RNA sequence: AUCAGCUUGUUGGUGGGGUGAUGGCCUACCAAGGCGACGACGGGUAGCCGGCCUGAGAGGGUGACCGGCCACACUGGGACUGAGAUACGGCCCAGACUCCUACGGGAGGCAGCAGUGGGGAAUAUUGCACAAUGGGCGCAAGCCUGAUGCAGCGACGCCGCGUGAGGGAUGACGGCCUUCGGGUUGUAAACCUCUUUCAGCACAGACGAAGCGCAAGUGACGGUAUGUGCAGAAGAAGGACCGGCCAACUACGUGCCAGCAGCCGCGGUAAUACGUAGGGUCCGAGCGUUGUCCGGAAUUACUGGGCGUAAAGAGCUCGUAGGUGGUUUGUCGCGUUGUUCGUGAAAACUCACAGCUUAACUGUGGGCGUGCGGGCGAUACGGGCAGACUAGAGUACUGCAGGGGAGACUGGAAUUCCUGGUGUAGCGGUGGAAUGCGCAGAUAUCAGGAGGAACACCGGUGGCGAAGGCGGGUCUCUGGGCAGUAACUGACGCUGAGGAGCGAAAGCGUGGGGAGCGAACAGGAUUAGAUACCCUGGUAGUCCACGCCGUAAACGGUGGGUACUAGGUGUGGGUUUCCUUGGGAUCCGUGCCGUAGCUAACGCAUUAAGUACCCCGCCUGGGGAGUACGGCCGCAAGG
RNA sequence: UCGAAGGUGGGAUCGGCGAUUGGGACGAAGUCGUAACAAGGUAGCCGUACCGGAAGGUGCGGCUGGAUCA
C-alpha cells in the first residue's frame, strides 16, 4: 500500500507454525511410558480412549495414544512414539507405533497390516 | 494536482464512462504527444487546442460507433509516480494480446507499442490503452 | 439424477434436432423453513452449448432434481451468449468479475488443454475452446464463477472488432503472430469443410 | 454489527479492572 | 521498483583545504590513506 | 528498538617505528572529532557460493553429493623455519583428560582411511591395488601416495529387465453372495503346443595400455563384464486402499462397546465409515506411515489484497527528517535507453548430436549465465543547474455572516433556607403503600432577605470551531472563514514516521464555594430473596481559581490533498444580468430524493463507498489478550 | 613493556527449580441465581467512578448498532 510505505517497512510472512514438540524435527522418538490411563472425549464422542503419557528422551512430557485393540506395554515400557492427531481426545497429538521395539503389533490383525504391525501369516 | 497525466486519462475514462461528446483540459506539451498518438491510432476522434484562462486547454472530441458505443475501452496508467515502470526492447509490454496498445515515451519522443518494438528502442512505459 | 437408462414401449421419448452438449455443475438441496418443519427444494445449474463457441447459463429451481435440470434446460436454451475465438483458443488475457467471481481467461499455444476449475472448465468445455489456460480467484463458488466467467467472455471482442472501433486496417490492429493463427484456423476450416461438402 | 461481540471484550474489560481492585494493595508492596 | 534515494557519508582528503561546508566537490578513489579514508578530490566544481 | 545513543588509538595531522606493500598496524606529541532512526552500539541465530528443491513466473525453502572460496585441527595463547604457515599426523607454554614410571620424570592428540565405545529414529569393511589420472623426490631406472582407481555392505535413491507366451467353455473343482432362477471369481485355472532373457551348470574370455619399461615384461577390478552352449515353465509378488472429496461394495461379526479418522465425521442389534471375509480399484520389487520444505494460499497480494457495517482510518491538529511536485526555454547526461568490448570458471540447467543392447548415465557444440564494469550514441520522460510564467499557494484592498475563544461587570423567572404576617390538620409520596416532615404551628398563601447554580421563550435538522465543543446581556482583548477586485510575491504546494500542542465525562492535588441534583450510604416498599428498579433522606462530586490525567459508540462507525463524472428540491453566507421583491447565473456551506458507476448485501451516489494520482495510519482466523514480562509517562487511578 | 590461563571483586543478562498465590483453557453434572437476545419484562452499549456472593447495580457525559409514537 503506497509502495514507499513498503519500502520502508512491510510484507513479512506471519510464523512458522511447528505442529509437533518432540523435538528437533525428527519423525518418532523412543521413549518411557508411564501411567497408562484411559480417558473420556468430548460430547458427541463418548467412549473410552487407551492413551498413555510418555517421557519422550527429548526430556518433554507428552501423552500419547495407543491404537489398536489392546496395549502390551505396562508401566515402564520402551515405546516409540511417533507424531499423529486425534482429535477427540484434546491434547494428545501423538501415536505410539505399533510393532516396534517394546510394544507387539496387533494380533489376529489381517486386515489392515502396516499399521498395527501384524506379522504375515506362515 | 500531484499527477498532471492521470487526470488526463482519469478526465478520459470520466467523459468515456458517462457518455459525452468532448472534453476540456490544461494544455501541456506531454498530453499534446499522447493526444497526438491517440490521433493517429484513432481511439478519439480529434483534438483542437484553444487559448483560455490563463494558458491554452485541450478540447477532444471522443469517437464512438454505429450506436452509442465507446472506442475507448479504457485506460491504466501504469508509469505512476511512485513506481515508474521501465521497459527494455525485449519487452514492450503487450496489451490486450496485442489488440490495445501501450504508449511508450522513448528517447525519440512518444510512440506505441509496436513502433518501440520496429524501431528497436524502449525506455518507458506510460499508460497503455485498449 | 438416477434411472435414466430406459427403454419405453411408449408414443415417443422425441428426440430429436439439437444434440447439444450439456453439462450440470452443481446441486444443493435447497430448504425453506415454514411452520412445522423444512421444506427441501433443489437447484441445478445447468451449462448448454454447441461446440463454436454459443455458451447458455441456466439456473433451475425445482423440487425435483431432474425437474431443475430441465428448468436449467430450457432457461439456458432461452438466453445464449456468443463468444469470439481464434481457432479453438480466446483471444487475448481477460478478468471477469461477478460481484465477487473473478477468472482470469488466458489463452495460450494449441494442445496445451483446458487448465480451469470444474466450473470454469464446464462453461468452457460446453463452449468451442479446447486450449486455453483460465483461473478462478476469489467467491470459491460455482455459480459466481460460472456466472463470472460468462461475464469474462463478454470482455473478449474479436481482432477485427477492435480494428473497427479504431477505424485502422488490420494488420494495424493485432500483432503478427495472430494473424498468422487466423490463417492456420481458417485454412483447417477449410480442409475440413471442403472435406463436409464432398 | 452485533453487540456480542462488544460484549465478550466488555467482560474480558471487567473482569480484569476487578482483579486489579483485589490486588491493588498486593501490587504496590510487593513491587515496592 | 522504487528508486530509492540513498545516501553514503564516505570520507575525503583535502591537501590544501579548498572545499569548505555546502561545495560541490568531485572524488577519486585512492589507497586507503587512513582507517576509512579512501577518496581523494580533484577539480573542485562550485564554492557553496 | 521490549537494544538509542556508542567511541579516547577513538577520529584526523606531523616526526619516528614497523611491513613484501598502503594504514592508529604501532608510538610520541598536537588538533577534537568520528559513527548513528538509509538502525550506530548491543542481543539471537548462521560457514558463504556455483547450485538443489518447489513454482506459470515473480518469489519461497535449502547449501547433501560434485565444484569454488573461508575458518579450525584436544581447549587457549605464541613465535620459529621457510618462496609460502589455522603449520591436522612440527616446536614452546598453560590448562582438561588418557597412559608409562624404579616416583626422579616422561608420553600422548582418528574434525586422514578403515574400526571401537557412546549419543541417537537412523548412516557401511579393522578390503585390494598404485594397472590408470594427479602429486612428491630422483639424470633416469625407480621409490612413496587410505588423493585416486576399484571391490564389499544397506531396495538408501534413480533407471532397466524378470516372475512366461499362444491355444483354451454357451465357461469345471473350490470360495463367497443370491430374489434359490442363478451370479460372480473367470480365459483366469486344469490341460495342449511353444520360447527360454535373468538367476543355474559348462568352455572361451575382454576394452580400459598410440601407455610405461630397456626390459622381455606389465590390469587392482578378474577369470569379472561379455560371448557361444545345455537342461527344463523350469528358481522367482507384494502393499495400501474401496462414506465425501477420491479410481474402487457386498455379506458376516460385535450395536455409544471394541474400535475408526487427513478434515467433515462414523459406532444406541438390519455399519457400503469399526473387525473378518469374498470382490473390486490403485500402484508394483515395492507399497503405506511419520517428519521437514515449496505448492495449492491472490492466506504478507512487486507481478497480485484490503480498511462505512466482515480484521482494519491514529480523538484532532500543527510540523522535523522523508516521500511526492503546475506552465515553459536552455544546458548536464546522474535515472532511462541504444550499441559494442570485457567478464559471469568447470559442472548443472535448457536445445541439438554422439557413446554405453535401451534408459538412467556420460561426453561434444550451442543457448543460459536474467548481472556487473569500460568505450561510443540518443535527450522524450524523471532529475541537477541556470532562467522565465500566473491558473496552485500565500499577502494587500473593499465589504459580510457567526452560541469561535478568553477576561470583566451585571439581569430576571424558578428551587431551597431564613425572619414576619394570614391560617389550621394534614402534607408528601405510589401500581398500591410505608419510612419521612407535621399538630412546638407544616403544606398553602403574602411581604422581605440570603445564596448558589442553569440560562424558558428566540432555537431548528439552523450558525461557528481543526476535533472536543459553543447558546441570558453588555463591554474590553483576540482567532478563523467566505465573497469581490486583481494590487503584489512568483510554485513558496501536498502529506507527514518519530515529535510538540489541544482534547467530553468521570477521576486526582492545593484553596475557596456549596442552592438544586446526587454515586456510596441509610431506612421504607416490592420480592422466595433484593446488596436492584420505585420512595424518603443523603456524603464525595457537580461550581470557581490553579494545575494534573489523556481516555469515549472522542461516530459520518468513512485519514488528508487534488482533478473530473445526469440531475431534482430545500435551507445558510455573499456577489451580480434580467423582469421590474420575482427569476436567472455565480462562488462557498449544509440536508432530503435520485441516474451512470460501484458493493457481499444493505447502501453510497458532485458533501461518493464513482473514475484516477500523491503521502500517512492500519489489518492478516477466534479465543488466550489490548493481557503477562519489560520499558516509558502519571501524585494515584491508570494510560 | 606487552601477555594466555589462574585469583579476587561488583555488577549486567539468559534461563531452571520455589512453599504459596493470581488468573486462563477444557470437562460434564453439581450449587446459586437470570445479566443479555422480543420494549428480554429497569432499551442496550462506551468511557470513568463507586459499590455488590456472582452475573451485575447506580451516578456523570456520550452514542443508535433504539423502540414504540405524546
Amino acid at each position: 500500500p503506497t509502495i514507499q510505505q513498503l519500502v520502508r517497512k512491510g510484507r513479512r510472512d506471519k510464523i512458522a507454525k511447528v505442529k509437533t514438540a518432540a523435538l528437533k524435527g525428527s519423525p518418532q522418538r523412543r521413549g518411557v511410558c508411564t501411567r497408562v490411563y484411559t480417558t473420556t472425549p468430548k460430547k458427541p464422542n463418548s467412549a473410552l480412549r487407551k492413551v498413555a503419557r510418555v517421557k519422550l528422551t527429548s526430556q518433554v512430557e507428552v501423552t500419547a495414544y495407543i491404537p489398536g485393540e489392546g496395549h502390551n506395554l505396562q508401566e515402564h515400557s520402551m515405546v516409540l512414539v511417533r507424531g499423529g492427531r486425534v482429535k477427540d481426545l484434546p491434547g494428545v497429538r501423538y501415536k505410539i507405533i505399533r510393532g516396534s521395539l517394546d510394544t507387539q503389533g496387533v494380533k489376529n490383525r489381517k486386515q489392515a497390516r502396516s499399521r498395527y504391525g501384524a506379522k504375515k501369516e506362515k | 494536482m500531484t499527477d498532471p497525466i492521470a487526470d488526463f486519462l482519469t478526465r478520459l475514462r470520466n467523459a468515456n464512462s458517462a457518455y459525452h461528446d468532448e472534453v476540456t483540459l490544461p494544455h501541456s506539451k506531454l498530453k499534446a504527444n499522447i493526444a497526438e498518438i491517440l490521433k493517429r491510432e484513432g481511439y478519439i476522434s480529434d483534438y483542437r487546442t484553444e487559448d483560455a484562462r490563463v494558458g491554452k486547454s485541450l478540447v477532444v472530441q471522443l469517437k464512438y460507433g454505429p450506436s452509442r458505443e465507446r472506442s475507448i475501452a479504457g485506460l491504466r496508467r501504469v508509469s505512476k509516480p511512485g513506481l515508474r515502470v521501465y521497459a527494455k526492447s525485449t519487452n514492450l509490454p503487450r496489451v490486450l494480446g496485442g489488440l490495445g496498445v501501450a504508449i511508450i515515451s522513448t528517447s525519440s519522443g512518444l510512440l506505441t507499442d509496436r513502433q518501440a518494438a520496429r524501431q528497436g528502442v524502449g525506455g518507458e512505459v506510460l499508460a497503455y490503452v485498449w | 439424477r438416477g434411472r435414466r437408462d430406459d427403454r419405453g414401449g411408449r408414443g415417443r421419448d422425441g428426440g430429436d434436432k439439437s444434440n447439444y452438449i450439456e453439462r450440470v455443475v452443481s446441486i444443493n438441496r435447497v430448504s425453506k423453513v415454514v411452520k412445522g418443519g423444512r421444506r427441501f427444494s433443489f437447484t441445478a445449474l445447468v451449462i448448454v452449448g454447441d461446440g463454436k463457441g454459443m455458451v447458455g447459463v441456466g439456473y433451475g429451481k425445482a423440487k425435483e432434481v431432474p425437474a431443475a435440470i430441465a428448468k436449467g434446460v430450457e432457461e439456458a436454451r432461452k438466453n445464449f451468449f456468443r463468444v469470439p475465438l481464434i481457432g479453438s483458443t480466446i483471444t487475448h488475457p481477460v478478468q471477469g468479475e461477478a460481484a465477487a467471481g473473478v477468472v482470469m481467461l488466458r489463452p495460450a499455444s494449441p494442445g496445451t488443454g483446458v487448465i480451469a476449475g470444474g466450473a470454469a472448465r464446464a462453461v468452457l468445455e460446453c463452449a468451442g475452446v479446447h486450449d486455453i489456460l483460465a483461473k478462478s480467484l476469489g467467491s470459491d463458488n460455482a455459480i459466481n464463477v460460472v456466472h463470472a466467467t460468462v461475464a469474462a467472455l463478454k470482455l473478449l471482442q474479436r481482432p477485427e472488432e477492435v480494428a473497427a472501433r479504431r477505424g485502422l486496417p488490420i494488420e494495424d490492429v493485432a500483432p503478427a503472430g495472430m494473424l498468422k493463427a487466423r490463417r492456420e484456423s481458417e485454412a483447417l476450416a477449410a480442409a475440413a469443410a471442403r472435406e463436409g461438402s464432398a | 454489527g452485533s453487540v456480542i461481540k462488544k460484549r465478550r471484550k466488555r467482560m474480558s474489560k471487567k473482569k480484569h479492572r476487578k482483579l486489579l481492585r483485589r490486588t491493588r494493595v498486593q501490587r504496590r508492596k510487593l513491587g515496592k | 521498483g522504487k528508486i530509492i534515494r540513498t545516501t553514503k557519508k564516505v570520507k575525503a582528503h583535502d591537501e590544501n583545504g579548498e572545499a569548505g561546508i555546502g561545495d560541490r566537490v568531485s572524488l577519486m578513489e585512492t589507497r586507503p590513506l587512513s582507517a576509512t579514508k579512501r577518496w581523494r578530490l580533484v577539480e573542485i566544481l562550485e564554492k557553496a
